[PDB]
């Protein structure tokens, strides 16, 4: 774990705490942030019968996967392509998860230099 | 309740006037027949018990014990005739008569509407037992264990007589139905603390209670198979009956007086279970095993929880059916090797196939295999302790383990093993022997189909 | 396991054929009843090796006490025949 | 008892088996076996009783830390795979008596000869008692060895069960 | 090297390391022979009954009875005021009992007050 | 609906009809052994009709078909929980049982009590299915004991063998200990909660469920043979191989994990259970393999080889993977049970020989046996696209790519390679090298019946595990994104085990004397946990009882 | 189970989707389903009607006993079996009825949990919240009594509870 | 029908009494000695070796090879607990203390190391799996009456 190693073996403050993350203001110099829409409202998720963990922003794609699957019976190799639409959409979120962290990582690292000179 | 008392009495002329060779059959035929009528007593009612007259009455709790007793007389006779075949004609009638009276006292005991009458019959019930155990005993070693029964009267019966009398003078009556409405709050005093000991120590010894159990291991070591069955199937159950009824008037004093009793069992269960693994006798192993199960009941009664009473009722029932069968099963070997030693004969599954089927069958329910009533009650009680105290699960868990450890061991030591080379009289199982076990195991499971008949009165 | 039968006649060479590969014996001088120590001019320590081969040959241990006395091929056959209760 | 001379063998054969399992491979086994036998032949000619007595202590003190972690054991022998696995099926012979008539009617011929088998189990019994009273030392018999029958038609005493002992495979 | 195994109650020593048996003198020859003959006589005495057709029953072993007899030791041995075992032995049988006296009692005393103050959870508790 | 529910309940009652024919009547002897097998064969078909409907509809049906008992505010019934697990775990168990069914019809031809043999084999199957389908702890408890008891007889089939009597009670001793947590769990859900029906338990969503779950943790400690209560599972290999194939390889051993999965909604929030369960498998999953690296018993080795797979399953639950762990259950069972049967083929031709060092030269002398031995091993070792790899690659995803203890991931891979290590040590002696069996050759496996048994159970691992993946519907957000080495770390360390063991195996050919080593004995002697804890503890309980 | 009312047993409607198959293979389940009507259902219904018809020719009914209210324990006297008995049985029967209401309500929860399934948490606010109401009243009335429940004890507990809150209520003002 | 004198009795405090006891169970006077005189009260029974049955040779053709007990032999006071089924005291493969301490090492080693890893576990450096609708407050059944704190996880 490079991230695990660098945090504690390196300076602990720089790395945001994974459990408390996020920990800094959303508008810490980050203007005009477009909202993240939801295609499937509360009603659709409720009727979809999906695990809450299975429910997220990308889940609006996930609805498309099974819709073909139910009619696909008895065969199963008919809805393959639809899966990548949700999975790749899931793939984007994982990168976002990685990108979401860095904005918290950068501020802690950047703020160190500002405070270091404030008292050097 | 007369409809069962007189026909029970009528067996006495039948036991006597009958022909020479029909003495066994005649009592067996009707004795089985009477039990059929016994089933009628299951006409309970949701809110009220069954009050026939001022002399007898049976509630929901009473009936299941009544059925077992009446159901148990014919089974006792079946085993008896093998060892009595050599006895002369007159004595067999004598022994058989005692059982008929023994049943008579028991059936009247549990149905008694007045406590003193119950107290009177309670003392009477012992007299037939002592003759049966002593007159036809299996040993001549003169243990001189009279002090225990002297201790029973000194620490048991005799104090109970005074307390019962004292209650009547103060409360004004000893009819349990009256007690339901005239029960008064027994505040705390040294006198009451003495009164409390008078109402319970009498029944504790008979259960028995750990420490006070010294008579039971030596009572079965000498009592014949006919005597043994009633002792563990019925006589041990007398204490719970009175304790459940009598405790109606000891509150709130029981809220703290129970602890020395509770601790005796909670720890007593494990002690007995472990020693059984060391025992060197089929009957003695069952003896302490009997103390094990009876220890659970004591805890249930004292805490007096709605679940405790329900579970307690079955534990007496299942254990009575269980141990009674075990003695008969164990006494099946006695009919061949004429010994109680557990290691003298081994690997009997090689020569007694259907006998081992009972052994495996009985042992399975001895350790409270689900869903059998052996476990319904035992599992009922374990939960109740949790509300009273969460720590208790440690001892119940340990007790169930060891109770599961020795129960299979006895089966393992005898049936699952190599035959004794020198033994040369392992004859095939007789119809009587197998029949006796079957009558035990079968109904024991059947009640599991319908639990609503031995759930106690709280159901 | 279907049937692993055993026959004395078939077993005859199984005990003897074990001797047929020994490097301390002349095969032709050897006989069915020949005593190992005297007729075959062998020793107990040498005799130990022969007894061992029977356990790899047939697959069943041999007691130390009874292994020694089996100085005759017939006796070895008797031990194998008698222990497994083979009579024909 | 048993003398140290025979005690030599009790390690000669046993030590090989742990070595055998260690050897595993066949070419290794014979070669390593030759290594062990060669070591034995280092002292096999040693005829010194004090040394031969003293040339066994270390061997037993040497083998303990060489003993197999999971030594091999033969199937039928104690501790093996087939250790008494079929004892649960072997049936005593003496139980033949309690066979029900109808059951016995299936094998009329076999039971006919048994009556003669038991016949000599009864008639020969009496002389079998005396047959030991000439080979009976005072102070309790010295050993448990038994003699044969020194006549014709009888059998060595104390023989009934072994001769009638069940077979290895009941089924 | 080869540190000799420490003899323990649960680990009997190997047979070929006990110094007693390496040398077998009259002090061992005499004892060994006597037991065999004594054991042989028992076998001979038992051999009659085992191989006698007449017997129909179970041998009344004298060794077994004594072993069973000794187990049922009730009052014959032991003395009442024997301080070595009575006081300590009695503890193993009365000591731990009191220990449970406080264990459960403390919780119930502890438990009751919480209920009197509602410091314990019972909202969905009925079976009691 | 009606058709779906009605046809579903037939299996449990249908399987029991042959049993009802053993206690009654004497119409047709000599044909029961086939009678039972065809019932499972028929049962499988009726176990596949629900399969079609369930996948299409995902109709999790809880059927309460009786009012057994009623206490104040309680009610017990002989209900069943027709849901994902029953619809998907039943078909596999019958499939394996169907293979084992015909396997035992040949191996046990040497037993006059063969008919008795099946009188209990069908009994256990009934209890196990009732267990998984149980909607309530009590009824669930019944199966928890039926597997316990049905094992007792089947474990100790040859009651003469002292190993059976000692081992059978050893497991029963442990099996009972696990129930202590089980009975505790019922008490807590009865005191704090008020029922033993999973409907109320999950919906109420307990806020402090440490105690009830702690009992669940113990339940799997002994029943599934996790470390601390493990030793008995290998002990089962003192008896019939077919008996070990089903009970202790595919059906009974899965009980410990199953309960945690069946209580997935509660187990999620409390991480106290997860850590110890995660660590419990961690110590076991290697302690099994660490011991297994040098064990020298064909049947016991397989038991240890099974132990590690079971030990890891807890880690899979320990990482909060409810439905992904479930797959490892079915996937492992196929080949490992086949390996038992394959080990049966070896023992058959060997005529009662089991030492791994007394086997070899079987590649062509045992062609069919050699055929399926590699697939199970390769599938066991995690060969891509095979039955075992799917779980092995998938399971390692979250553990190595989600919040987990530092030391937990440590033994996670160390033993993972060891998984393949003993397989090579096995296939080496089993198949590589020239023959080493006794002089006489009893080798013969031209038995059509067994080939049917091997045929049925050879196919499933190759294809069925692949097929099972497709139909099952989504229930989780798969972690398809992760560092390439983490996604392939299994794809990296997998080949190491074969090579590393191959490095260990081949250097022993050279004619060089051997040298003792403590660790060589610590792992070989089972870490001394059994060799010690099965002497003093019996001595403590028993030697101290008299006082 | 002749005719059970649905008001006591609430049941949200079942909306089974109309299938919209789009694959190019025949539906397999259809083959079996039609056999169900002819080979299972009707034969399950054909014997039933033959059984049913006779029950129409032979008729007989039964009632549902109704216990009139009787004076409660507050209307009974100390040491008076007659009055006390009439209240005790009434108190016993009524309480025994109150036992089921917990089970009947429990049965509703078993409905809002399985039929709804994954929508358990948001679709059972009425059932889950109405579950608590039954727990509160039942628990207060007849809990902590002990094995020997009796109208005097329960009245004492109600007397215990009423007095307890009396001081607190006046404490506020 | 067994004599009184041939049954377990008091502790013999002199060699002359000890003569019978050794003879009584067919134990030569040398191999015989009872428990110390105390309140234990185990009688004139001998003090046999604390050994299991499996240690005795099975190759001998006993009367009872199952128990490896011969008729007439004495029995250990707890020979029932030392039977083949029960506790076995056969020679062990590895050193006693080290064997016990070999267990101690691995088990004691693992427990603490977990706690070491508990302080510093392993994970991935990524943010939360973001969710809409007030962090699924209502999906988790959160009370509709009292709205939760507004939650909006902005893009990036
Ligand atoms: C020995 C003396 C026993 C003590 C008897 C006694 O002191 O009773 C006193 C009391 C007299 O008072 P009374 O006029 O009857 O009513 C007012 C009571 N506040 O008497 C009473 O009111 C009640 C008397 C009830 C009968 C008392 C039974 C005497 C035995 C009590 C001890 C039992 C111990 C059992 C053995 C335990 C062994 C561990
Ligand atoms: C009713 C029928 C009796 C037929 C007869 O007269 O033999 C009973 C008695 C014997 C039974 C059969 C035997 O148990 C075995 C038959 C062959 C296979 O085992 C399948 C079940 C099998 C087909 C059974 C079907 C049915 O239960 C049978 C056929
Ligand atoms: C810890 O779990 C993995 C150990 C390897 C850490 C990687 C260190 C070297 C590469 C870091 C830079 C690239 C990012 C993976």
């Amino acid at each position: 774990g490079a991230h695990l190693a660098r945090r504690y073996l390196g300076d602990a403050s720089v790395e945001p705490d994974p459990l408390r993350m996020p920990t800094f203001p959303p508008d810490y110099g980050f203007p005009e942030r477009k909202e993240r829409e939801m295609v499937a409202t509360q009603q659709e998720m409720n009727d979809a019968q999906l695990v809450l963990q299975q429910r997220d922003y990308c889940a609006h794609y996930l609805i498309r996967f099974l819709k073909c699957k139910r009619d696909s019976f008895p065969n199963f190799l008919a809805c393959k392509h639809e899966r990548h639409d949700w999975d790749y959409c899931e793939h984007l979120d994982y990168v976002k998860r990685m990108k979401e962290f860095e904005r918290e990582r950068r501020l802690l690292q950047r703020k160190k230099r500002r405070e270091q000179r404030e008292a050097d | 309740m007369l409809k069962y008392i007189i026909p029970t009495i009528m067996l006495m002329p039948l036991t006597w006037l009958s022909k020479n060779n029909m003495i066994w059959v005649n009592s067996t035929a009707h004795s089985l027949l009477i039990s059929f009528t016994s089933l009628l007593l299951m006409n309970q009612f949701g809110d009220n018990s069954l009050n026939f007259s001022l002399l007898f009455f049976s509630d929901s709790l009473s009936t299941p014990l009544l059925i077992l007793t009446m159901w148990l007389l014919p089974l006792m006779l079946m085993a008896s005739q093998h060892h009595l075949s050599k006895e002369n004609l007159t004595r067999k009638k004598l022994f058989i008569t005692m059982l008929i009276s023994l049943q008579l006292f028991l059936i009247m005991t549990f149905t008694a509407m007045e406590l003193i009458l119950f107290y009177i019959l309670f003392e009477a019930t012992l007299v037939p037992t002592l003759i049966i155990i002593t007159r036809w005993g299996n040993q001549t070693e003169r243990l001189n264990a009279g002090l225990y029964f002297l201790f029973y009267t000194l620490a048991g019966s005799l104090p109970l007589l005074v307390a019962l009398i004292y209650i009547q003078n103060t409360v004004g009556s000893l009819n349990f139905l009256m007690l339901q409405y005239w029960v008064q709050p027994v505040h705390n005093s040294w006198s009451n603390v003495f009164m409390w000991l008078a109402c319970m120590m009498a029944f504790m010894v008979k259960m028995p209670l750990y420490g006070l159990h010294l008579w039971l291991p030596k009572a079965h070591v000498e009592a014949p198979i006919a005597g043994s069955m009633v002792l563990a199937a019925v006589l041990l159950k007398l204490g719970g009956y009175g304790m459940l009824r009598i405790t109606l008037i000891l509150n709130p004093m029981t809220d703290f007086m129970a602890y020395p009793f509770i601790m005796l069992s909670l720890w007593g269960m494990i002690m007995t279970s472990s020693i059984c693994l060391r025992q060197t006798d089929l009957k003695s192993l069952i003896a302490y095993s009997s103390v094990s199960h009876m220890a659970l009941v004591i805890v249930a009664i004292l805490i007096q929880t709605p679940w405790s009473y329900m579970g307690a009722t079955a534990l007496m029932i299942a254990h009575g059916l269980t141990s009674s069968m075990l003695f008969c099963l164990a006494n099946s070997n006695y009919e061949r090797i004429h010994s109680r030693t557990m290691i003298l004969a081994r690997g009997l599954q090689t020569l007694l196939p259907l006998m081992a089927t009972w052994w495996l069958l009985a042992s399975l329910t001895n350790l409270a295999l689900p869903p059998t009533i052996n476990l319904i009650g035992e599992l009922f009680v374990v939960m109740s302790t949790f509300s009273w105290s969460n720590i208790t699960i440690i001892l119940m868990g340990v007790n169930m383990v060891i109770t599961a450890l020795y129960s299979l061991y006895m089966l393992i030591m005898t049936q699952r093993g190599k035959y004794t080379y020198h033994i040369n009289n392992i004859s095939p199982s007789f119809t009587r022997e197998n029949a006796l076990m079957s009558l035990h195991i079968l109904p024991l499971l059947l009640l599991t189909l319908n639990p609503k008949i031995i759930l106690g009165p709280l159901y | 396991s279907d049937a692993p039968p055993l026959t004395l006649e078939g077993i005859k060479d199984r005990v003897l054929y074990v001797l047929k590969l020994y490097d301390k014996i002349d095969p032709e001088k050897l006989s069915v009843n020949s005593h190992f120590m005297k007729d075959l001019g062998l020793d107990s320590l040498d005799q130990v090796e022969i007894i061992m081969a029977m356990e790899d040959e047939f697959g069943f241990e041999i007691p130390d006490i009874d292994a020694e006395k089996l100085m005759c091929p017939q006796e070895i056959v008797d031990y194998i025949a008698d222990k497994k209760d083979v009579y024909e | 008892y048993l003398t140290h001379q025979q005690k030599v063998l009790r390690l000669y054969k046993r030590a090989l088996r742990h070595l055998e399992s260690w050897c595993i491979h066949r070419d290794k086994y014979r070669y390593f076996a030759c290594l062990l036998r060669a070591r034995f032949d280092e002292h096999k000619n040693e005829k010194d009783m004090v040394k031969a007595t003293q040339l066994l202590r270390e061997a037993e003190e040497e083998f303990w830390h060489g003993q197999h972690p999971q030594p091999y054991i033969f199937p039928e022998s104690p501790g093996g795979t087939s250790y008494e696995r079929y004892e649960c099926y072997k049936v005593p012979e003496w139980c033949l008596d309690d066979w029900h008539p109808s059951e016995k009617a299936m094998y009329p011929d076999y039971f006919a000869k048994r009556e003669q088998w038991k016949k000599l189990r009864r008639e020969s019994w009496e002389r079998e008692v005396k047959q030991l009273q000439e080979e009976t030392p005072v102070g309790g018999p010295r050993t448990e060895a038994l003699p044969p029958a020194r006549k014709q038609g009888d059998l060595p005493p104390l023989w009934w069960h072994i001769v009638t002992r069940p077979r290895e495979r009941p089924m | 090297s080869f540190p000799k195994y420490e003899a323990s109650r649960l680990s009997s020593l190997p047979t070929t390391l006990d110094p007693a048996e390496y040398d077998i003198s009259s002090e061992t020859r005499k004892a060994q022979a006597e037991r065999l003959a004594i054991r042989s006589r028992l076998k001979r005495e038992y051999q009659l009954q085992y191989y006698d057709p007449s017997r129909r029953g179970v041998i009344e072993d004298p060794a077994l009875v004594r072993w069973t007899y000794a187990r049922s030791a009730n009052i014959y041995p032991n003395f009442r005021p024997n301080t070595k075992t009575s006081l300590l032995g009695a503890l193993f049988g009365i000591g731990p009992l009191v220990f449970w006296y406080y264990v459960f009692k403390t919780d119930r005393d502890r438990k009751e007050k919480l209920i009197q103050e509602g410091k314990l959870d019972r909202t969905f508790n009925i079976s009691y | 609906m009606n058709m779906f529910s009605s046809l579903s309940l037939v299996t449990l009652l249908l399987l029991t009809m042959p049993i009802m024919m053993m206690s009654f009547n004497t119409y047709k002897p000599s044909n029961y052994p086939l009678y039972v097998k065809t019932a499972i064969s028929y049962a499988f078909i009726t176990s596949m009709i629900p399969t079609m409907m369930f996948i299409h509809s995902g109709q999790e049906l809880i059927i309460s078909n009786w009012h057994w008992l009623t206490i104040q505010t309680l009610k017990l019934s002989l209900s069943f929980k027709m849901d994902y697990f029953s619809m998907m775990f039943i078909p596999v168990a019958l499939f394996v049982t169907w293979s084992i069914m015909e396997f035992s019809m040949w191996y046990m031809y040497s037993d006059p009590n063969i008919n008795k043999f099946f009188k209990y084999l069908l009994l256990f199957l009934i209890t196990m299915l009732i267990l998984v389908t149980a909607n309530n702890l009590f009824q669930l408890f019944i199966g928890w004991e039926g597997v316990g008891i049905m094992s007792f007889l089947l474990i100790g089939w040859w009651y003469g063998r002292a190993d059976a009597n000692t081992a059978a009670l050893q497991a029963i001793l442990y099996n009972r200990i696990g129930d202590i947590g089980f009975i505790l769990a019922m008490a807590w859900f009865l005191t704090n909660l008020n029922t033993w029906d999973l409907q109320q338990i999950f919906m109420l969503n307990p806020s402090d469920s440490n105690m009830p779950l702690i009992g669940l943790a113990l339940a799997a400690t002994g029943k599934s043979a996790q470390f601390g209560l493990h030793p008995w599972l290998p002990s089962a290999m003192e008896g019939p191989t077919p008996v070990s194939a089903l009970l202790h390889s595919s059906t009974m051993v899965v009980a410990g994990i199953f309960l945690l999965i069946r209580f997935y909604p509660l187990t999620e929030n409390n991480k106290y259970i997860q850590s110890i369960t995660l660590c419990l498998g961690a110590i076991t999953t290697l302690f099994t393999a660490m011991c297994a690296l040098t064990q020298n018993d064909i049947k016991k080795i397989i038991a240890f080889s099974t132990s590690s797979q079971l030990g890891l399953m807890m880690v899979t639950i320990g990482i909060n993977q409810p439905y992904l762990a479930f797959l490892h259950i079915c996937t492992h069972a196929f080949f490992k049970a086949m390996l038992f049967m394959c080990s049966g083929s070896i023992i058959h031709s060997l005529n009662d020989e089991q030492d791994i060092r007394k086997m070899g030269g079987l590649f062509k002398a045992m062609p069919f046996t050699t055929t399926a031995l590699i697939v199970g091993s390769l599938a066991l070792t995690g060969m891509p696209f095979l039955t075992g790899f799917y779980s092995k690659d998938l399971i390692i995803e979250a553990a190595n790519t989600s919040y987990t203890n530092a030391w937990a991931l440590l033994m996670t891979l160390i033993a993972t390679s060891f998984t393949a290590i003993y397989s090579t040590r096995i296939i080496f002696f089993a198949l590589l090298g020239q023959p080493r069996f006794p002089t006489l050759v009893n080798i013969n496996e031209n038995n059509p019946l067994l080939i049917n048994s091997i045929k049925r159970l050879l196919i499933g691992s190759l294809f069925a595990g692949y097929i099972i993946s497709n139909n099952i519907p989504p229930t989780t957000i798969p972690q398809m994104t992760m560092p390439y080495y983490l996604k392939t770390t299994a794809l990296i360390v997998t080949i190491l085990g074969f090579i590393l063991a191959l490095e260990i195996s081949n250097m022993t050919k050279n004619l060089k004397y051997h040298y003792p080593s403590n660790a060589f004995k610590f792992s070989t002697l089972l870490g001394y946990f059994p060799t010690i804890m099965h002497r003093l503890a019996p001595y403590m309980n028993l030697s101290m009882s008299q006082k | 189970p002749d005719s059970w009312d649905k008001d006591v047993y609430p049941e949200p409607p079942r909306r089974t989707p109309a299938p919209s198959p789009q694959t190019s293979l025949p539906n397999p389940i259809t083959y079996l389903t039609k056999a169900f009507d002819l080979l299972v259902d009707r034969p399950v219904t054909l014997v039933r009607e033959f059984i049913e018809r006779q029950h129409a020719k032979n008729k007989y009914y039964y009632y549902h006993r109704e216990f009139r209210r009787v004076p409660d324990i507050t209307e009974c006297q100390e040491k008076d079996v007659l009055c006390m008995f009439e209240a005790e049985m009434q108190w016993r029967r009524d309480y025994k009825v109150d036992q089921e209401i917990v089970n009947i309500i429990q049965e509703r929860l078993k409905a809002c949990q399985q039929r709804e399934g994954e929508s358990h948490r948001q679709n059972c606010a009425k059932e889950l919240e109405q579950f608590t109401q039954v727990v509160k009243a039942y628990q207060d009335r007849y809990h902590d009594l002990g094995a020997h429940y009796s109208a005097r004890k329960c009245l004492a507990k109600q007397k215990q509870r009423m007095l307890a809150e009396r001081k607190a209520a006046k404490e506020a003002a | 029908h067994i004599t009184k004198d041939m049954l377990p009795g008091p502790y013999p405090k002199t060699p002359e009494e000890r003569a019978a006891a050794a003879k009584k169970y067919n134990m030569r006077v040398e191999d015989y000695e009872p428990y110390p005189d105390d309140g234990t009260g185990y009688g004139d029974y001998p003090k046999l070796p604390d050994r299991s049955q499996q240690e005795r040779d099975p190759w001998y053709d006993w009367d009872h090879p199952d128990l490896r007990l011969n008729w007439g032999e004495p029995m250990h006071w707890d020979l029932d607990m030392y039977i083949r089924n029960r506790v076995d005291t056969s020679p062990t493969p590895v050193n006693w203390n080290l064997m016990c301490k070999h267990l101690f090492g691995f088990v004691a080693f693992m427990l603490f190391m977990f706690w070491v890893g508990e302080t510093y576990p392993a994970y991935q450096p990524v943010g939360p799996k973001q969710y809409p609708y007030n962090n699924l407050y209502l999906e988790r059944g959160g009370d509709p009456n009292k709205e939760p704190e507004p939650v909006v996880h902005y893009e990036i």
